[PDB]
């Protein structure tokens, strides 16, 4: 009834490597640059939360009020 | 199992339930009361018990009726009913055993067996009991075909079969107490070197066989569940059923780390947007204490609005300030969620170089058991034989297999270096044409009542043909010859003057630096009374290496062996031999195997009888005339001696009840 546990086999991806001869090729290379095209995005953005964060620096504290108790 | 249920089991047969084939000779008794058919059943069972218990002796039915008990021993007809019938299907009386009752000085019809191997041998022996008279008609210069030992002084390695596959329900177990036998247990540890020489750890091997077993499975679910077993109208193999499950956990190690890889954006672009409004309300911070700080520049007294502005500014600006701390407490969980992915990252690759090169050794070790490439094995049936495996540890012949023909062939008339060339097969008779394999043109006549075929599936394949049946065999027939795949496996035998290797190790591997050549020499064997180690050619390589000469295997040996013990340790081998299965023109190759497009329905295919038509138009439908008998013609045990074993026996039990008659039957 089930793959062996950890093991994963879909009719649908099954379909998908063997459409053709070089389908797997496809696959796992269409995958392989989602990846990179994954990872550049993960630079870009830590590369612009690092200068948001630079101008945070020193945060709020020049700017606190003592309290009117 | 033990008692009268072990007779049963050991002869592979249910304790409790009668068969097909008792069914079709005893009707009478299936179709009656169920009470009559424990009768039955328990004289089947224990008449096979006096057997298994001493099977250096002939039993016969006086024998077996005086040591039943009461009431069994009171109905004298179905014990003799009961005897015959086993006698006749060779599950008792087989084999060498001392005879009681003397053969029929006169014989009775006259039978060809061409072949002398295993299946051959156990046929003749049977036929000569039954009292007809039988010849074999062999090419080689010996007896056991593709039961083959090589003796050289104390030197002793098998060629062809090595291996009883437990004793458990196997007639081999019969065989060992009749033919002098030395069996040996084979201890199953079995370390792995790979190209460089150095040892495989625990780890690696035990995880990389999971594996294996893990793909193997896989296959199998990929076939019963996704019934994924044909192709482009091609029946789909076990290696491409592989490839296909090996893509697809690739394909999810990539899934997993674009979902880890997403998880890490979405967090980081969760923590762009809080970061842009920790700016933004910087700015509007920074901006109401200039605010505050130009309203505390009005000094009082001032009028109540100077006022208000102060301490309106002032609200609004720690108001703000505890909006600024929330995010804050916001960052640091983001920051801290995110050194947590970067710190847990899913898995790199499914399977590394090294992994990949282990895994082609379980590989090549299937292919070695099939003696196939798994390219060629039939992914809905290669395994069909499996819930007929026998019990108990597997075993080799320390004195040479051969020992169990050579002893089968004793007082039968055996024809050696005689070719068959062609067989004739007539409504009143058969004539085979042989040759002598040492002078061609020297030419001999055969006539009989029948032909037994035991021709090995590799020579039956041969085109054009090496043997031709006349008439030609029918399609139905031709076909299923066709269909069967015919597989091939090779060995090295090198023997030493010296150990240089674990003597308490019986085995060990050697894995091959490429998919393509995982076959080459990838297992030895230290398995006999001399300094010997066999090595093993298995799937692509096997075939491939026979077109290489012995002293460039030979030297491939060494050097693999040699990076396993160390240089010096390892010297000259006194004599080796190599073996060459498919090019040997009696075999044509090692075993059968299921091959893509074939089925368990073939081997049944291959062992039905055939019926010349009749001589004169408007004559009689005749008696069969050409049977076959050999390993690829016993579906439940093809590719091994046992199998060879009984299919000999079947046939003789039919060739026997066709022109003796059956008085069991009635």
């Amino acid at each position: 009834r089930k793959p062996p546990k950890g093991m994963f086999l879909s009719q649908e991806d099954v379909e998908a490597v063997s459409a053709n001869a070089t389908a797997a090729t496809t696959v796992l290379r269409q995958l392989d640059m989602e990846l990179v095209s994954v990872k550049r995005q993960i630079q870009n953005i830590k590369q612009t939360n690092s200068a948001l964060k630079e101008k945070l620096d020193g945060g709020i504290e020049p700017y606190r009020l003592p309290e009117v108790i | 199992p033990s008692g009268v249920e072990g007779a049963a089991f050991q002869s592979r047969l249910p304790h409790d339930r009668m068969t097909s084939q008792e069914a079709a000779c005893f009707p009478d008794i299936i179709s009656g009361p169920q009470q009559t058919q424990k009768v039955f059943l328990f004289i089947r069972n224990r008449t096979l018990q006096l057997w298994l218990d001493n099977p250096k002796i002939q039993l016969t039915f006086e024998a077996t009726l005086q040591q039943l008990e009461a009431p069994y021993n009171s109905d004298t007809v179905l014990v003799h009913r009961v005897h015959s019938y086993l006698e006749r299907h060779g599950l008792i009386n087989f084999g060498i055993y001392k005879r009681i009752k003397p053969l029929p000085t006169k014989k009775t019809g006259k039978v060809i067996i061409i072949g002398s191997g295993v299946s051959g041998l156990a046929a003749a022996r049977q036929l000569q009991s039954f009292g007809m008279d039988v010849t074999l008609l062999e090419a080689r210069d010996r007896v056991g075909g593709r039961v083959a030992t090589f003796r050289k002084g104390n030197y002793v390695a098998d060629l062809g079969a090595m291996v009883v596959t437990g004793l458990g329900g196997n007639p081999m177990a019969v065989v060992s107490k009749q033919v002098n036998m030395e069996l040996a247990k084979i201890k199953q540890k079995c370390p792995l070197y790979e190209a460089n020489g150095q040892a495989v750890p625990k780890e690696k091997d035990e995880m990389v066989e999971q594996e294996f077993n893990r793909l193997l499975e896989a296959t199998s679910y990929l076939s019963h569940q996704l019934d994924f077993n044909v192709l482009n109208n091609k029946p789909v193999s076990l290696g491409q059923a592989l490839e296909v499950v090996i893509q697809l956990q690739e394909k999810h190690v990539k899934d997993e780390q674009i979902e880890h890889w997403k998880k890490i954006v979405k967090t980081q672009e969760e923590l762009k947007e809080l970061l842009n409004k920790m700016v933004n309300l910087k700015e509007k911070i920074k901006e109401l204490h200039q605010q505050y700080k130009e309203a505390s520049e009005v000094k009082p007294p001032r009028d109540i609005t100077a006022e208000f502005l102060v301490k309106s500014k002032h609200r609004d600006l720690t108001a703000l300030c505890k909006e600024y701390d929330e995010l804050a407490e916001t960052q640091g969980k983001l920051e801290e969620k995110l050194q947590e992915l970067e710190a847990n990252p899913p898995s790199d690759v499914y399977l590394s170089s090294r992994d990949r090169q282990i895994l082609d050794w379980h590989f090549a070790n299937l292919e070695f058991a099939n003696a196939t490439p798994l390219s060629t094995l039939s992914l809905k049936h290669w395994d069909q034989d499996d819930d007929f495996e026998f019990t108990g540890s597997h075993l080799t012949v320390r004195n040479g297999y051969s020992c169990v023909p050579v002893a089968l062939a004793e007082g039968l008339d055996i024809k050696l270096n005689t070719a068959v060339r062609q067989v004739r097969y007539t409504a009143s008779g058969c004539e085979v044409i042989a040759v002598n394999t040492r002078s061609t043109s020297q030419t001999f006549i055969y006539k009989c009542d029948a032909v037994l075929c035991t021709l090995p599936l590799g020579v039956l394949k041969q085109q054009p043909p090496a043997v031709q049946f006349v008439p030609p065999l029918p399609e139905w027939k031709t076909s299923a010859v066709q269909r069967m795949g015919f597989g091939n496996l090779n060995k090295v035998v090198l023997c030493f003057d010296r150990v240089f290797w674990d003597p308490s190790v019986n085995l060990f591997g050697h894995v091959g630096s490429t998919t393509a050549s995982r076959g080459e020499l990838f297992l030895f064997w230290n398995l006999y009374k001399a300094p010997i180690l066999l090595a093993l050619v298995a799937g692509e390589a096997a075939g491939i290496m026979e077109n290489i000469s012995d002293d460039v295997i030979v030297g491939r040996c060494l050097a693999i062996l040699k990076g396993i013990f160390g240089s010096s340790a390892v010297p000259q081998p006194k004599e080796t031999v190599v073996s060459r299965w498919r090019a040997d023109p009696w075999a044509r190759g090692s075993y059968s195997y299921v091959a893509a497009g074939s089925s368990g329905n073939d081997y049944d295919l291959m062992a039905q009888p055939i019926t010349p038509g009749p001589s004169i138009p408007g004559a009689p439908q005749p008696i069969p005339r050409l049977f076959f008998a050999g390993e690829h013609t016993i579906r439940n045990y093809p590719a091994t001696v046992h199998g060879a074993l009984l299919s000999g026996l079947r046939e003789a039990g039919r060739i026997a009840d066709q022109f003796l008659g059956a008085m069991y039957t009635l």
